[PDB]
């Protein structure tokens, strides 16, 4: 129990933190990640001065702060702002003291060794925290769903990836990262929906915009023939009520938008797109392998979400795949916590805690450690 | 022996080289600032002509 | 082998020299073109300058 | 409206529509964009003869020194107006850091202006220093303002629609009665 | 004169064509292999509209075109496209007109015995060019060096090579194919100075990480200690300034880009290296000419002229050859055009004109005539 209940899960995104107990099955937390600092002097009512503010109190009062992103991309980028954005979670959200509980956090994809050392420098020298372990974030992904072979497209807020694993090790020269997520979506929306004739004018129209991706928003397969459908205007429109009573409606670029992720050049993007960049990771990987990757192609994160992208993925890599081969693209419903799910299994579980980089492996041995 | 020569000068040719170069950044560089200097002078002329033609 | 290294760098070094020689010319000559070309605007403008502010 | 309020500010009235309308022609012929606007609030101050006295539609002389910059300090600082959104330097730059790599040496070195708003004396300066330091140094910038740019747009059109090759682009009622609407939509 | 002036050499690459006439010290002309097609509808100003575009004008206009590369790893994988190439070079680069001038081609290595016989076919038939003949690159580079028993390694924009040659015949069942070049190698430095914390963005940055591996890459001799050399952080380092100011410091990588070629490992490939490969196709020959072969390792091709190749290779070959036996490291200056200085030299020569194959061989004997 010491530890059993006692390990931490926080996995830190561009746009948002996961965060909570291992051995739960969702995240205790889930905030923006944001740090904003007041561009004027002066205090709310009761409070005193604030230098600082993170997450939602960050976001509801961004009219007087200026905002700041600590993870550009995945990496994190400003590790004075990143330093906050933990000791906020610890501290408020999950409100526990973290020199007692050991701490699985993730970092990304082909994340710099360099990184690896500096937040477990921090971890350790300054949260002082008893045990920490640095996971990958795909490889957690495709651990929750049971396997260890397989690809995973992940996809969330600020990039997208593609990291073949092959028993545990995920390999780093067939790994594909592109640029263009979830936020990249909300604001192609926003020009879609302003250009089907709308204003979103004051910051709660703008807001929504992507309450309205989320909520609305499809992957059709066979995006051809839907835009034809949308034409001969059949009951596929769809009005969503804004904070007051203006009804707007949203027919066709309800899947414009994900059609983005298989079209960069919706968005003047020239990269290649989703599907084909699942399959160049694959025909980049050994050729005894190939086959394992085809039938286990694991999906998480939150821009993964969109209803019928597994079907349209499904018939986007049979069509480049030799036909001699199986095509299976796994998608769980948590999703858009595959890799924060993954992570409380592992660090639960009774065969991990070997593994964990004690504060006697780093007084002993240095950043390098941890590193691998 | 032929070697002690062909180091030789490609040292002073190399030392030439860089000192050509030095020069041509200085008067490429006085340059964009005369080329500018201009458009400003030219402009501030199109205008200071129309003007007149008005007034 | 020392040579073939020294003599082929001399040599390219050589011809990097007299590639940056003829672009030093070349803006050099392009220059006292555009510094001339102004006396003529900027005189041009004292003068279309004075008319104006007397009409 | 903006130089409007700072004029009624400066403790006046643009009461009758024969104040308002004027006010307009204030901006056009006395406002300026001062390069370095820091150092300029400051030479306000000093009160040297940088202040300028216009004659309204009768004799009731206003006198305008300061608020004559701080009117298009405006396009570089959205904030006075309470606009959030960055300003016009900002924005040449980001549109630039938006395009292909490859194409960025030449947006930078042809900022053409036009529009009446463009206009204010000195817009150009502050532009020029404007981009210079947010862009790499390596690169030459190059701030296009001609004298006839509030009909930039105009002449541009007037150049190419009483040009020699633009003939074979001009949508026919012969296109038209046999493309529909589509045909000039390109 | 009649053919001494009038005799054509182009050396056709996977990344560069080189052409010019015999006699000549240099090619004439040298421009990329490309053809590019455009994706959209429209013309530049003062043209017409242009089906096709090929060499620098399809890398200049990159963005609006479908580029494509007609020889894939140093074999023409297609015939319509190369084609196109080919009359580039003469009409427009060397503004001949092909039916007076006799045309010496090159091939790779194994090249299948059906596209030495296309080739002719097509020089011939649709050219009409008096005369012709196809020399095998390694072939060249080493005839150029003065020799004609000898090793090349031939190494340049798709593919690197063996070809040891005995008294003039390249020995086919000895020559080694690897297919990491030029290339390959600078998108490893790519990744390698995004990695020194880099953004290679827009296009002009993209293309410039080319012209940082030719300028300031190195091949290190003891790569070992030239890693440690850089820890202790001597004046080893390198500062280039980019198309603007955005002065881009490369101390380390410099080096680490051309060890790729020793360690295929460096980039998920699980091939052999240059030296070794080398030195395999030395012991798969006849054993009386392997100290000939020794004693004669030519060097050509763009990707052999990082600076201390050579003596890496010197010591690479030495410490795995009998000790009784003299190694030779032949690295010539102006090695990236010996190739084409070979066809020069040899088309331009007094006893060659014997074995050009003429229309009358042609039209009498088809395209098995040439083929030997």
């Amino acid at each position: 129990d010491e530890d059993e209940t006692t390990a931490l899960v926080c996995d830190n995104g561009s746009g948002l933190v996961k965060a909570g107990f291992a051995g739960d099955d969702a995240p205790r937390a889930v905030f923006p990640s944001i740090v904003g600092r007041p561009r004027h002097q002066g205090v709310m009512v009761g409070m005193g001065q604030k230098d600082s503010y993170v997450g939602d109190e960050a976001q509801s009062k961004r009219g007087i702060l200026t905002l700041k992103y600590p993870i550009e991309h995945g990496i994190i980028t400003n590790w004075d702002d990143m330093e906050k954005i933990w000791h906020h979670t610890f501290y408020n959200e999950l409100r526990v003291a973290p020199e007692e509980h050991p701490t699985l956090l993730t970092e990304a994809p082909l994340n710099p060794k360099a990184n690896r050392e500096k937040m477990t420098q921090i971890m350790f020298e300054t949260f002082n925290v008893p045990a920490m372990y640095v996971a990958i974030q795909a490889v957690l992904s495709l651990y929750a769903s049971g396997r260890t072979t397989g690809i995973v497209l992940d996809s969330g807020d600020g990039v997208t990836h593609n990291v073949p694993i092959y028993e545990g090790y995920a390999l780093p020269h067939a790994i594909m990262r592109l640029d263009l997520a979830g936020r990249d979506l909300t604001d192609y929306l926003m020009k879609i929906l302003t250009e089907r004739g709308y204003s979103f004018v004051t910051t709660a129209e703008r807001e929504i915009v992507r309450d309205i991706k989320e909520k609305l928003c499809y992957v059709a397969l066979d995006f051809e023939n839907e835009m034809a459908t949308a034409a001969s205007s059949s009951s596929l429109e769809k009005s969503y009520e804004l904070p007051d009573g203006q009804v707007i409606t949203i027919g066709n670029e309800r899947f414009r938008c994900p059609e983005t992720l298989f079209q960069p050049s919706f968005i003047g993007m020239e990269s290649a797109g989703i599907h084909e960049t699942t399959y160049n990771s694959i025909m980049k990987c050994d050729i005894d392998i190939r086959k394992d990757l085809y039938a286990n192609n694991v999906m998480s994160g939150g821009t993964t979400m969109y209803p019928g992208i597994a079907d349209r993925m499904q018939k986007e890599i049979t069509a480049l795949a030799p036909s001699t081969m199986k095509i299976k693209i796994i998608a769980p419903p948590e999703r858009k916590y595959s890799v924060w799910i993954g992570g409380s299994i592992l660090a639960s579980l009774s065969t991990f805690q070997q593994m964990w980089i004690t504060k006697q492996e780093y007084d002993e041995a240095g950043p390098s450690i941890v590193h691998r | 022996d032929k070697l002690k020569e062909a180091e030789t000068r490609a040292e002073f040719a190399e030392r030439s080289v860089t000192k050509l170069e030095k020069s041509i950044d200085d008067l490429e560089d006085e340059l964009y600032a005369q080329k500018l200097k201009y458009k400003a002078i030219s402009e501030e002329l199109d205008h200071a002509l129309n003007d007149m033609t008005s007034i």
